[PDB]
């Protein structure tokens, strides 16, 4: 019965899945052996339901990184994570001096070696993150949305010159770690329409749970 | 809000509003000296002390009132029906506590009380000319309870506009809906049987009558929930 | 070289599991938490919180939802009518889905505790009258009618006086194991049974609604446990 | 004469002949660390800690000798069962009594031993070339156990001439009858499985063939009472 199961950092923990790049050795989706993951914790469904349960979050996350084959094959190649800091640019070539800029933390890790494992700090130059904002950051519209809240990026790429051998997939885990959470918030009851707002099918409103014949029939 | 959790169970009633201790004792276990004095009678503190929730009964603008017969209620459904009917002798107190889910936009009023030995009679025939003493429906009504067919004479020719001398609380619908009642053993004998005799009656009369402007559900549920308190038997079978 | 023999786990990742690794970013210092107004340290805070329990959850209409909010009492119905009725429930769907209690819940496999449903009437204030509100523990099915009713756990409550009545629900505990279809998760079982009955008949003078509603609040009492996290939210986020 | 009762049990057993402590230690519960910190193991003391006597077996001049399965052998009748099947993690000792009534007139020797994994291996498939895992009856052969079909190799090509290297105890019929053995948990995790991992195995083979002259009852009854010491259990299902 211990009431600890029940604390904020006992409901958000747990490494989660949240982003899975994808480099396939040819086709469409990343033709160039490398693509630009922006962090987003939403990367996993049920979080945004649950953080939303408070205006006010701050927390560090652990990420983790399980790359492999498509098949689940483990290869002999060296492959470079790259983490954009909220306000450096992001690499647009197979070799942007960005993957050059040491200001843009990197970390080499082969197939073969266990995933690879960093911590993100709390980022946002605000006390906190906030998942509502009741305003305009001081033509197009620019509610609801909250500039300071970008945690980064992360850049994922095949070491060396040349495409890599054989067709790859990573995943991305984040678990956060030390939360504070302010203000609480009724829990979301209409299904999301868009990552941005919180806009709600206008007509297909239905009822916050399951309904019964008469009130007095159980 | 504040949910009361004494057993396997979890009602999520009032924080503590207020309740009526009947004749003025908590039901307790016994000195040392019984129908049994060679016979120590072991106390189910075990699962016989948890919360049970009878089948809401519905309010309707014409329901004649409902009541209950203790111990029977019970020996029917639960663990404490497991003890009631594998035991010879028994003896233990109560508390019951009616509830009902209702809007500002109903209204009424529910005497709810206990009355020792509660005597049905029904009819008598038609006019009054059979002594059919009543079946064995009237004498123990489960754990669903039976409706009263002559609420004023509360089925025994007493009036009902005196109920109020028992154990009793009122639920008016503006005011308020739970009520609790607590019922200590209430008996001529130290240990009795519980399964023939029962030690009384829980009424629960609609005094001021169910209504609503039309439009709101209709019926109103009241909710029984119920603790023994202070089991003992002796000698199973 | 100091001695070292390798365990299993070695290069395992679990995904619970919470040890270290370096910071992307050592030299930064994340811009200082300044004070927010009421944070919350512990969900079961939440818990305890009144939120209106939606126990007329039959209307299912659109543009009704809002009724779903509260059930009514009327002069229609005669004393000892049966008015409404649901289950100790805070977990399993029904008319506590509505209630953060209930929502959280879902976020949690099992637990126990004692609740606390407040009743409001909202009627005219010239209505007068008695309803009796009655909590049948587990088992003992809804009582056959108000009578019986009474001989068990309930609160006769009038609005004529106080208005706004709250009951306690001694403990619910949702830990007896089960597996319907496939979805074996903990049932209730313990599914206590509160049903509110017309003591009286609804008494309102010329010039009053002769119909009121009553809104319902609940909340998990000081003594409430969760154990067991499930994800389970049909609500996802989808990409625009 | 002298009949020992721990629980609605009541083994009418010697008063007092000599039980062999498996490797030297009584099984008891737990200091205050294992595999759940913040999961306080409930540990049954109720009904859960009384004598269960399986269904006699009874010897006969040709028995090769037979097994059981610890935990397994339980988990099928009894509230012990009841536990070991509702429960996740589990941890619990022991303690074997196996009985054998027979007349000053037969004769034999049964050499009963306590085997930790007891790993079975049948023929593999006839002359030796298919890795054919033993049946889902050899592995967890309830509470009636199970016949070695080679008690030479104790059905897993280790020598019987050795099983004495483990907790044991003989009963030679001319000297005693009633053995005893009190096992302690052993395993290589605090908490494992009650379910699929089997501990351990009881092991009781006739090593001197037993035998009668011709006119006497020609089987033996064996009859094993076992008492489980500190059960463990977390987390329900």
């Amino acid at each position: 019965h211990s009431t600890a199961e029940t604390t904020l950092d006992s409901f958000f923990s747990r490494a989660g899945l949240v982003g899975e790049i994808d480099l396939p050795l040819e086709g469409t989706t990343n033709p160039n052996g490398y693509a630009n993951w922006d962090i987003d914790i939403t990367g996993y469904a049920q979080m945004r339901r649950k953080v939303e349960l408070f205006t006010y979050m701050r927390f560090d996350a652990e990420f983790t990184f399980v790359a492999c084959t498509p098949t689940g094959g483990v290869v002999p190649q060296l492959l470079q994570y790259m983490f954009v800091p909220p306000g450096a640019p992001k690499p647009d070539s197979r070799e942007s001096l960005a993957w050059q800029t040491a200001t843009n933390p990197s970390v080499f890790v082969k197939l073969s070696d266990p995933p690879a494992q960093v911590s993100v700090p709390f980022m946002s130059p605000a006390s906190a993150y906030q998942w509502f904002y009741d305003g305009y950051p001081t033509k197009d519209l620019e509610y609801g949305a909250c500039p300071n809240n970008m945690m980064g990026t992360f850049s994922v790429r095949t070491v060396g010159t040349s495409k890599s051998k054989y067709p790859l997939v990573v995943r991305i885990y984040m678990r956060m770690k030390h939360v504070r959470a302010w203000i609480p918030r009724p829990m979301r009851n209409q299904n999301y329409l868009f990552k941005a707002n919180p806009n709600y099918a206008g007509n297909s409103i239905k009822p916050t749970g399951a309904s019964r014949t008469a009130i007095t029939t159980l | 809000v504040a949910q009361l959790t004494i057993g396997n169970s979890t009602i999520t009633t009032q924080e503590a509003a207020n309740i009526i201790v009947g004749y003025g004792e908590w039901p307790s276990y016994c000195s040392d000296s019984d129908a049994t004095a060679v016979d120590k009678p072991t106390r189910p503190d075990v699962s016989v002390n948890r919360f049970y929730t009878l089948d809401t009964k519905l309010w309707e603008k014409s329901s004649k009132g409902w009541y209950w017969k203790f111990p029977d209620v019970l020996t029917e459904t639960g663990v404490f029906g497991q003890n009631a009917q594998f035991h010879y002798l028994y003896r233990s107190g109560f508390c019951i506590h009616v509830q009902c889910n209702a809007s500002k936009f109903h209204q009424g009023a529910l005497l709810v009380a206990i009355l020792p030995e509660y005597v049905i009679g029904t009819v008598a025939g038609g006019t009054g000319t059979e002594d059919s003493h009543p079946p064995y429906k009237q004498t123990q009504p489960g754990a669903d309870g039976f409706e009263l067919q002559h609420p004023y004479v509360l089925d025994a020719g007493i009036p009902i506009s005196q109920l109020t001398v028992c154990p009793h609380q009122w639920i008016n619908l503006r005011t308020n809906n739970c009520a609790t009642i607590i019922v200590p053993y209430i008996n001529a004998l130290p240990f009795d049987s519980a399964l023939n005799h029962c030690n009384f009656g829980l009424l629960v009369v609609p005094i001021s009558p169910l209504d609503y402007d039309q439009g709101a559900t209709p019926v109103i549920p009241i909710t029984i929930t119920l603790a023994p308190m202070c089991s003992e038997f002796a000698g199973l079978r | 070289g100091f001695p070292t023999e390798l365990k299993p786990g070695t290069n395992q990742f679990l995904t619970t599991d919470d040890g270290v690794s370096a910071p992307i970013l050592p030299n930064f210092y994340p811009t200082p938490c300044i004070h927010i107004p009421g944070e919350v340290r512990n969900l079961l805070e939440l818990c305890q919180v009144e939120t209106i329990l939606e126990v007329n959850n039959v209307p299912t209409n659109a543009t009704s939802l809002m009724e779903r909010l509260r059930f009514p009492v009327s002069a229609q119905a005669g004393k000892g009518e049966l008015c409404a009725v649901f289950r100790a429930d805070p977990g399993r769907s029904g008319p506590w889905q509505s209630t953060l209690l209930g929502q959280l819940c879902g976020y949690y496999t099992q637990w126990s505790g004692s609740l606390e449903v407040t009743f409001m009437f909202t009627g005219s204030f010239m209505a007068t009258g008695k309803m009796l509100i009655a909590y049948t523990p587990p088992g003992g099915p809804l009582p056959k009618d108000r009578a019986t009713a009474m001989l068990g756990t309930h609160v006769i409550w009038d609005f004529g006086l106080q208005s706004s009545v709250t009951l306690v629900i001694p403990w619910i505990s949702n830990t007896h194991y089960r597996a319907h279809a496939r979805d074996g998760v903990f049932d209730y079982y313990t599914t206590g049974l509160v049903s509110i009955w017309y003591q009286t008949n609804y008494v309102v003078p010329i010039g009053a609604p002769n119909t009121a509603y009553i809104i319902a609040l609940a909340a998990a009492q000081k003594n409430f446990t969760m154990k067991l996290c499930k994800d389970a939210s049909d609500i996802l986020q989808t990409g625009t």
